[PDB]
């Protein structure tokens, strides 16, 4: 959701849960 | 290359266009199921008329357009007029992916129909069957079909140009010292 | 690169793109005579149209082979769109 | 009265095999997030910024290629090439 | 080689036997005999198909 | 022979029931008859050797001792013989790779698998386009139907994707076949660098046998069925498709468009840079961001297969010898890799997925060592014939087009990258939990993977050693005034 | 020999019973092997293209007629083994395959309106053999008057096939209205040159092609082989189109025809494409027809058409019974049986054929490989030599097109092979009734011929170069 690149996949995605992404080693 | 007129062949092509879309309207008409009228085949036609004669306009105009303003005839040119037909048909999607797809693959195909020739038949005095084949004699220049055993460097070195291993004389024979 | 490349363009000039188009090409073709209930009616009338229509074309032709092109090119349209 | 031959016995097909113990313990979550990187040609779309991949990689990309490589065709020669000579033949 | 031709064509008849046994649910060597008629006819056409070509060859040398 | 062989084979076939021992036997006879046949190849000459006719009016089921020659030709010279000892050295391998994994109809896999390991051989040995055509058409059948019935879960798409891509191309090469069949009256390999068709004839002629190539190498960009196909198949298909099929590309691009379409190839030599250099970098990149090991070690193959062409169109020795010694490493290494991801791995846990491996280094140090030495191959760590291979065909390029090949060069770090991105977490870290141990490396796994790393180790070492075969081969081809 | 059988049947029959119909087509099989093997030497007649005009001038003989007369005898036979010989012995095979009394005598009368066309010399001719075999067609179509599509098929083909028909006939007249002549013979280069015939030739050419159901005059045809019994369909889907295409072949009165190259890439486009969507068996083979109808199609626009055009139509002819015969065969592995005169319909039906019958389901990869032309089998090299015809007289865009058409056609080709390699959950153990031993053979025949027939094509080549030149 946060970055410019997971947002492009936005219309990529039906019916696959939009996840805002954090960093694992954060 | 003496012109097209541009002008008076799109004009025809507008006449031959609303010509082909009325006939197809009134068998569109004719095959329908439902209620019909004489004036509903206009209603109920699909916009196939517009079809027909944007398409008409569109191509033959752009064919012309272009062979003039390049001064060739080639299957460039069909290409062009491909591109706009399927802008013209690709515009009824109402959708921007579906008209590039369109332009550039109606431009595409009308390209590789202009590149063999432009005909569905065959210019037959041009193929193989209808012209001098197998080896050729003494010293006769080398046609499109024929075939040599040994061609002249002179024509190699013009049509590839120099450089990259291709020269006017043979290495070793230009190396050589005295 | 991956996905809109390799997975995006370059799947739509090729097997998703293809897979579409032959389905909406094949599904008009076979329901060119699809609503109409008296297969004797229809069948002659598509025996009427392709004689008139070919007398036609072929006028064109004899007119200027050039200006038929897009004519095909909209019956093409027509039959399969 | 259309049926098939009485004469017919059908069993079960079975690929027979070992039924070895599961190893892998399956994540539903890994799972469908593969299915979805797997298939995503089925659902991809023509937007502004994959549009803008497709027009970098496939049409600008080869066209800066294909000029360098026209241009610099039988340009360079390198081998023995000595002081003061033109390593350029055009 | 005429020996040769009449032996493929023979296994070309046994190919046919083997073919038409496996299709009816049988053994390789259900009904053994019928591989040898079926070699022996097949042995028949191949006979018959290089006696043609033969014959074309010599038309074709005759007119020289 | 062949009765009492047939007879042979029919009993073993009733009392064991199962067909692969004798599949064995003949696959390693044949490797050692293609020996024997190496001993007795002159080296000293450019001539075909053991030629024969096929299907001869005057003998349909011999060999032609006829004055008039209408049958399929036949026959080898040393580059068609290094293929040929490739392809002995890789078959029984495919049918020892999959010994015990296959346990339903396992006779009609076996005998699937042996026939397209016997059709490649064969068309290794064609001497004419139509032969050659014939042999290279006939494996998509046989391999349609085993990726159907032996794959894994996505296998149809992939059997549809391995005929239908194959055939595109295939045709537009029969289109080129045909012009030349019809302008020519011959076909055969023997003299057909004696016929000079007219310039713009020949650059027609090239575009269906380059598009076949751009289909069977492959190319970008008509690349994307090869990772589906590879990702679906069953082990032996995999390791067939990736260390033989693929070489039948560039062996075509020797034998069928150098020889007869010389100026036109010179013509049309920057499009293919611009191609090889777009295969090369964008297929690297995109390897970055899979996430399935099949699917990883089928991308490398295309990067490799890139960087051999751009050796092979080189008009140099040193980049045709390049392409074909980077060919057999190829061929070494990729199936050891596939035999990694789809034999090892897959048999134990049925899954590809890459986030479910991690750490194999605690329980499994002998396939992490395995997967470590192969890694390094694949990247062309030197004394490896892959890194021969890469060498050559890059000095090869860089002559023929100085900046295409420097910016080729890039080659190196872009395949490091991907392939040991993939060891890096394969090797590294704590067990995971997702999978329980299993048992290390077998005994038949360690035979396979050891074959192949000696025999890369072999020819990384002295590459010289195939130059007896070739030294005719890399002056055949280079087109210089 | 036709003749006489024809006359023999009628009072044979007269005097039989109907249990005596299949004996009766046993011997009709088995006299038609005989005429095929004694006088087969006639060939010697035609050395070195010798041809020869017979009856006043109404016949034409030549080899390119004979070898087209023996292919349809041999068609003839393997259609007339499927009536005389049972699959099964059991209750349901009797029902579904009878042949009825009359039948033998209609197929015989049609292959005689069939050759007849083959050998028209004169346009008298022509039009007598097109309607003695369309009449004959139509009442092969009705005779299995119990199935209400079958009636309704014959009524349709009736009606299209007479308008088809009287287009012929004023084709035939406007010439005749010409030229004072009824034979193509008097066409000379001089009086092509010199008049214009094209309008009338190809009037004639359009009247012949869509009564084999070409483009866009296919969906009527197509209708008639789905509704009709699949004995029947196996038979009228294959003698016409062969009789029609030979004697335009022979005839070469299209030659460079814009109109006919319009109307073929049409053909092969609307093969391959309707094809796609198809889930009946018929109809899928149906749409294959129209696909190699306009392959042949295109020979008509070239001379010197005769190798590739006999080659395709042998291989094609071999192909299409083998593919009948292993739909036919399977019927016995199917759960559900969908009525008496076309007992499997859909392809999906098919599905697992190859756990009940691995061979079968061998015979059946290698016909559709065959269809879609893969090396070394009968079909590429049958679509080998028509590129080559092709590419010889400059159809460079025509190639482009068949090239593109085979590949679409390959889809629904594979589709009846993907379907019939699937699994299926219960499978067959034992049977005790085996297929019958003559209609196995024959299909194992046609088998073997498309697998290995192209070790003979040198062979082949030699002797036609010395009959045909
Ligand atoms: C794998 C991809 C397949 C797609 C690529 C195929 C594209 C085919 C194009 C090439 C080709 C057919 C070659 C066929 C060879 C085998 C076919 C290969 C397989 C086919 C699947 C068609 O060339 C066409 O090109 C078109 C332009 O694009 C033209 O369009 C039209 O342009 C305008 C009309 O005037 C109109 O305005 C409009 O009607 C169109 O605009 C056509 O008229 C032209 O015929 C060229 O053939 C021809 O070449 C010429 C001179 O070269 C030959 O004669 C030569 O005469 C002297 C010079 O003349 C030479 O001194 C002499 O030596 C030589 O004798 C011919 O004898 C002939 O042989
Ligand atoms: C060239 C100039 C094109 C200029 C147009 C940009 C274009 C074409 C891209 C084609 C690229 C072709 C490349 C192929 C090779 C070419 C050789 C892509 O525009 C895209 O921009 C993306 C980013 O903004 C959007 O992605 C996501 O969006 C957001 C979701 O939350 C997020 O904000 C974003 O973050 C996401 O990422 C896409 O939704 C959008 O389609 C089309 O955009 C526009 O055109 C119109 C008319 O057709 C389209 O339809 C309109 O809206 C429809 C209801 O909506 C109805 O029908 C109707 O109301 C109307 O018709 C729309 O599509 C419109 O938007
Ligand atoms: C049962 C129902 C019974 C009903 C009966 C009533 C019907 C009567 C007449 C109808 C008869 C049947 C009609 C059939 C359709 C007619 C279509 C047709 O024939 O192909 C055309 C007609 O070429 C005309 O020049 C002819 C052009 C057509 C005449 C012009 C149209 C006039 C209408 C005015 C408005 C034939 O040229 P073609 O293809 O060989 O095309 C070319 C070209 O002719 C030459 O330049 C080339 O040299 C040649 O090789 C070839 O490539
Ligand atoms: C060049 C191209 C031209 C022609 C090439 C075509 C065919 C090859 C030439 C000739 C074909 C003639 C072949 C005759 C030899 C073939 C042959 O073994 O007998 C038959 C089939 O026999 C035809 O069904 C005879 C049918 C003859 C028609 C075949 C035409 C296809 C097969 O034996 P089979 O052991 O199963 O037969 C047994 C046995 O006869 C019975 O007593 C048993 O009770 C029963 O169980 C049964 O299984
Ligand atoms: C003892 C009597 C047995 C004869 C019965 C024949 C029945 C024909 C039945 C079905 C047709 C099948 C194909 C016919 C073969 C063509 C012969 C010929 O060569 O065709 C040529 C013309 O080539 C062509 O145009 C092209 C033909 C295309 C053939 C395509 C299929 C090839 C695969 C066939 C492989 C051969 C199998 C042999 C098995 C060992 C005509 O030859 P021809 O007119 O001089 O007559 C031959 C002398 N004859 C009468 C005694 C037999
Ligand atoms: C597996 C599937 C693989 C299939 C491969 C793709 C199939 C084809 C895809 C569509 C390609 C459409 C090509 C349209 C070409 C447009 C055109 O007009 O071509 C004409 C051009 C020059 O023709 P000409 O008149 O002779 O000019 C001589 C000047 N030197 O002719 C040319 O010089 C060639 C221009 C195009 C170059 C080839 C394009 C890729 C093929
Ligand atoms: C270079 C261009 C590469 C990128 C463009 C690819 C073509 C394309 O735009 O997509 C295919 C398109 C239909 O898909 P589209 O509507 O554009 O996208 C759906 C959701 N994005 O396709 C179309 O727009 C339909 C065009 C069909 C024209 C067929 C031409 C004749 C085909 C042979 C007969
Ligand atoms: C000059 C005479 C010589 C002949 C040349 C004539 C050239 C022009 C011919 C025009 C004739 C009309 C052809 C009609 C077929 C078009 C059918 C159609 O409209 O389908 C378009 C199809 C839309 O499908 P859809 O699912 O809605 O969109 C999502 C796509 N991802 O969109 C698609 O899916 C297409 C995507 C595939 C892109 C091309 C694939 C390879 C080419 C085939
Ligand atoms: C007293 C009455 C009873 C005895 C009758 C006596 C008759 C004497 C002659 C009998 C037949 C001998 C000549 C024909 C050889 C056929 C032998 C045979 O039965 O089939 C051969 C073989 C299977 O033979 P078999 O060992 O029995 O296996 C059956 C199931 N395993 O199957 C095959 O090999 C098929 C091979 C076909 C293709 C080979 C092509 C290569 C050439
Ligand atoms: C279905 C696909 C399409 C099928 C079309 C092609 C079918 C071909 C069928 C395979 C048969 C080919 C192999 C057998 C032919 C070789 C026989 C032979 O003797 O070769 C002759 C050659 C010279 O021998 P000669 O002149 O007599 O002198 C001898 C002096 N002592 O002696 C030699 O030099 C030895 C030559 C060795 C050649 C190596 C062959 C390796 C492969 C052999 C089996 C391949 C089976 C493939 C099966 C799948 C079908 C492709
Ligand atoms: C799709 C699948 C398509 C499959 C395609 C496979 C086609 C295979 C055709 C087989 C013909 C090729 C055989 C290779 C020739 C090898 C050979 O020579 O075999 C020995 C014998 C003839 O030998 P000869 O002519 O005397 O020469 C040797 C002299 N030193 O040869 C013979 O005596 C004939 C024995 C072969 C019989 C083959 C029967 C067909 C198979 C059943």
């Amino acid at each position: 959701i946060r970055a410019s690149f997971d947002k492009a996949e936005e219309p990529m995605l039906g019916d696959y849960p939009d996840i805002d992404p954090f960093p694992a080693q954060l | 290359f003496h012109p097209y007129n541009t002008l008076g062949l799109a004009t025809q092509s507008a006449m031959v266009g609303l010509g082909a879309g009325v006939v197809a309207a009134a068998a569109r008409n004719s095959l329908a199921t439902g209620p019909r009228n004489i004036l509903t085949t206009f209603s109920k036609s699909g916009g196939v008329v517009t079809i027909f004669t944007g398409a008409s306009i569109a191509y033959v105009f752009t064919y012309c357009s272009a062979a003039n303003l390049r001064e060739r005839k080639d299957g460039w040119n069909h290409m062009w007029a491909g591109a706009a037909t399927g802008a013209v048909l690709g515009a009824r999607t109402k959708l921007v992916p579906a008209f590039i797809g369109w332009t550039v693959l109606c431009g595409a195909a009308c390209g590789l129909f202009g590149w063999t020739g432009a005909r569905f038949n065959a210019d037959r005095k041009a193929s193989l069957e209808q012209s001098p084949k197998g080896f050729v004699q003494e010293d006769a220049h080398q046609t499109f079909w024929e075939v040599v055993h040994r061609r002249p460097l002179s024509l190699t070195v013009e049509q590839l140009g120099e450089g990259r291993g291709i020269n006017a004389v043979p290495i070793a024979t230009a190396t050589e010292a005295p | 690169i991956a996905h809109h490349v390799d997975k995006g363009s370059l799947y739509r000039l090729g097997p998703v793109g293809i897979n579409r188009l032959l389905n909406k090409a094949s599904y008009n073709v076979i329901n060119l005579s699809s609503n109409t209930r008296s297969s004797l009616s229809m069948n002659s009338m598509l025996i009427l149209i392709t004689i008139v229509s070919l007398l036609l074309l072929v006028l064109v032709m004899n007119v200027n082979f050039i200006i038929v092109i897009p004519v095909l090119i909209s019956i093409l349209y027509i039959l399969f769109s | 009265e259309l049926k098939p031959s009485s004469a017919i016995q059908r069993g079960p097909l079975n690929k027979g095999g070992w039924d070895a113990p599961h190893a892998l313990h399956n994540d539903g979550a890994i799972d469908r997030y593969a299915h979805w990187r797997t298939f995503y040609q089925e659902r991809f779309k023509y937007t502004r910024a994959t549009g803008k991949s497709t027009l970098i990689f496939l049409v600008a990309f080869p066209a800066l290629i294909g000029y360098v490589a026209y241009q610099s065709e039988g340009l360079f020669e390198f081998a023995g090439k000595r002081r003061g000579e033109s390593v350029t033949t055009r | 080689a005429l020996f040769t031709s009449l032996v493929g064509a023979s296994g070309l008849g046994f190919a046919t036997k083997f073919l038409s046994n496996k299709i009816r649910l049988k053994p390789a060597g259900y009904y053994p005999l019928g591989y040898v008629f079926s070699g022996v006819a097949w042995a028949g056409l191949g006979l018959v198909l290089h006696n043609v070509h033969q014959h074309s060859l010599e038309v074709l040398e005759k007119k020289k | 022979i062949l009765l009492s062989s047939l007879y042979l084979f029919n009993r073993i076939l009733a009392w064991q029931g199962n067909v692969k021992h004798f599949y064995l036997f003949a696959s390693n006879l044949l490797l050692l008859f293609i020996v024997v046949l190496y001993i007795n190849f002159n080296t000293f000459s450019n001539s075909f050797q053991f030629n024969f006719e096929l299907f001869n009016s005057l003998n349909p089921f011999g060999l032609s001792n006829s004055d008039i020659s209408n049958g399929l030709l036949f026959g080898i010279d040393g580059l068609s013989l290094t293929f040929i000892l490739l392809t002995v050295l890789l078959i029984p391998l495919t049918l020892l790779g999959n010994w015990y994994n296959i346990n339903f109809n396992s006779n009609l896999y076996y005998t699937l698998v042996l026939a397209i390991g016997l059709v490649i051989l064969l068309n290794f040995w064609a001497l004419d386009y139509i032969s050659f055509y014939i042999l290279f058409e006939a494996t998509l059948p046989l391999l349609f139907i085993l990726i159907h019935i032996y794959g894994s879960s996505d296998s149809e798409r992939a059997s549809f994707y391995v005929l239908m891509f194959t055939l595109s191309g295939s045709l537009f090469m029969l289109l080129s076949i045909v012009v030349i069949s019809i302008v020519l009256n011959t076909t055969n390999f023997i003299n057909h660098n004696l016929f000079v068709l007219s310039l713009d004839l020949q650059t027609i002629i090239w575009l269906g046998l380059f598009i076949a190539i751009m289909v069977k190498t492959p190319l970008f960009p008509i690349h994307v069925w090869l990772p589906v196909v590879h990702s679906e198949s069953p082990l032996a298909g995999s390791m067939i498709l990736a260390g033989l099929i693929l070489k039948l590309a560039l062996y075509a691009i020797l034998r069928l468009l150098l020889p007869l379409l010389c100026e036109a190839q010179i013509l049309y030599t920057p499009m293919i840079y611009i191609i090889s250099l777009l295969t090369i970098i964008l297929t690297s990149l995109a390897t970055l961001r899979q996430i399935d090991l099949k699917v990883i070690i089928a991308y490398s193959s295309i990067s490799h297969m890139g960087i051999a062409i751009l050796g092979v169109c080189s008009n140099t020795s040193l980049g045709i010898y390049g392409s074909i010694v980077l060919g057999v490493a190829h061929g070494f290494v990729s199936p050891a890799l596939f035999l990694i991801v789809g034999g090892i791995l897959y048999d134990r846990y049925h899954i590809r997925i890459v986030n479910y491996y991690k750490g194999l280094t605690t329980y499994m140090p002998q396939l992490a060592t395995y997967i470590i030495i192969l890694s390094f191959a694949n990247i062309g760590t030197p004394l490896t014939g892959n890194f021969t291979g890469e060498f050559l065909s890059l000095q090869g390029g860089f002559i023929r087009n100085p900046i295409i090949g420097g910016i080729s060069c890039i080659s190196v770090l872009l395949a490091a990258i991907y392939q040991l991105k993939l060891t890096n977490k394969l090797t590294g870290g704590i067990s995971s939990i997702y999978m329980h141990r299993t048992n290390d490396v077998t005994i038949r796994e360690k035979f396979i993977m050891n074959i192949l790393i000696i025999s890369t180790l072999i020819i990384g070492i002295c590459p010289q050693i195939m130059y007896n075969l070739l030294y005719w081969t890399v002056n055949n081809y280079i087109y210089i005034i | 020999m036709l003749i006489l059988a024809i006359i023999s049947l009628i009072t044979f029959v007269s005097m039989s019973k109907l249990s005596d119909n299949r004996a009766i087509i046993r011997l009709i099989n088995i006299y038609l092997i005989l005429v095929l093997v004694l006088d087969s030497f006639l060939y010697l007649l035609f050395l070195n293209n010798q041809t020869y005009t017979v009856m006043g001038e109404l016949l034409i003989f030549n080899s390119f007629t004979f070898y087209i007369d023996m292919l349809i005898y041999f068609i003839m036979i393997v259609i007339s083994s499927l009536y005389g010989y049972n699959l099964y012995n059991n209750n349901l095979y009797k029902t579904l395959f009878e042949p009825k009394k009359e039948l033998i005598i209609l197929f015989l009368i049609n292959i005689l309106g069939a050759l007849l066309i083959v050998h028209s010399n004169d346009f008298i001719t022509l039009f007598v053999a097109i309607e003695l075999q369309s009449y004959s067609i139509y009442l092969i179509t009705a005779i299995y008057n119990s199935s209400y599509k079958a009636s309704k098929a014959s009524m349709l083909y009736f009606f299209m096939g007479g308008i088809l028909s009287i287009l012929i006939a004023y084709s035939i007249n406007t010439y005749y209205s010409v030229l004072n002549s009824y034979t193509l013979h008097s066409l000379d280069s001089l009086i092509i040159n010199t008049l214009d015939l094209n309008l009338i030739l190809i009037a004639l050419s359009l009247g012949l092609l869509f009564k084999i159901g070409i483009a866009p005059l296919h969906k009527w045809l197509i209708s008639i082989y789905e509704n009709t019994p699949i004995l029947i369909t196996i038979y009228i889907s294959l003698i016409p189109k062969i009789s029609i295409l030979s004697y335009l072949v022979l005839s070469n009165i299209s030659i460079n025809s814009l109109v006919i190259s319009i109307l073929a890439i049409l053909t092969l486009l609307v093969g391959s494409v309707g094809g796609l969507l198809q889930i009946k068996i018929k109809r899928l083979l149906a749409f294959s027809g129209l696909t190699n109808a306009g392959y042949m199609m295109l020979l008509l626009l070239l001379n010197n058409n005769e190798f590739s055009y006999l080659y395709y139509i042998t291989q094609y002819s071999i192909s299409h019974l083998a593919i009948f015969m292993i739909i036919i065969f399977s019927i016995y592995y199917i759960n559900y049986i969908n009525n008496q005169y076309n007992p499997i319909i859909y392809v999906n039906q098919l599905k697992g054929l190859i756990h009940d019958n691995a061979y079968l389901v061998l015979s059946m990869a290698i016909v559709v490989f065959s269809f879609i032309g893969i090396p070394p089998l009968l079909g590429f090299f049958g679509k080998l030599n028509i590129l080559m015809s092709i590419l010889n007289n400059g159809y460079y865009f025509i190639s482009i097109v068949l090239i593109v058409a085979s590949l679409i056609s390959a889809l629904y080709y594979l589709y009846l092979l993907n379907v019939s390699i699937q699994d299926k959950n219960n499978i067959l153990i034992n049977s005790n009734e085996t297929v019958s031993s003559v209609l196995s053979y024959i299909l194992s025949s046609l088998i073997i011929l498309i697998t290995f027939g192209f070790i003979y094509n040198s062979l082949i080549i030699d002797i036609f170069n010395v009959y045909f030149n």
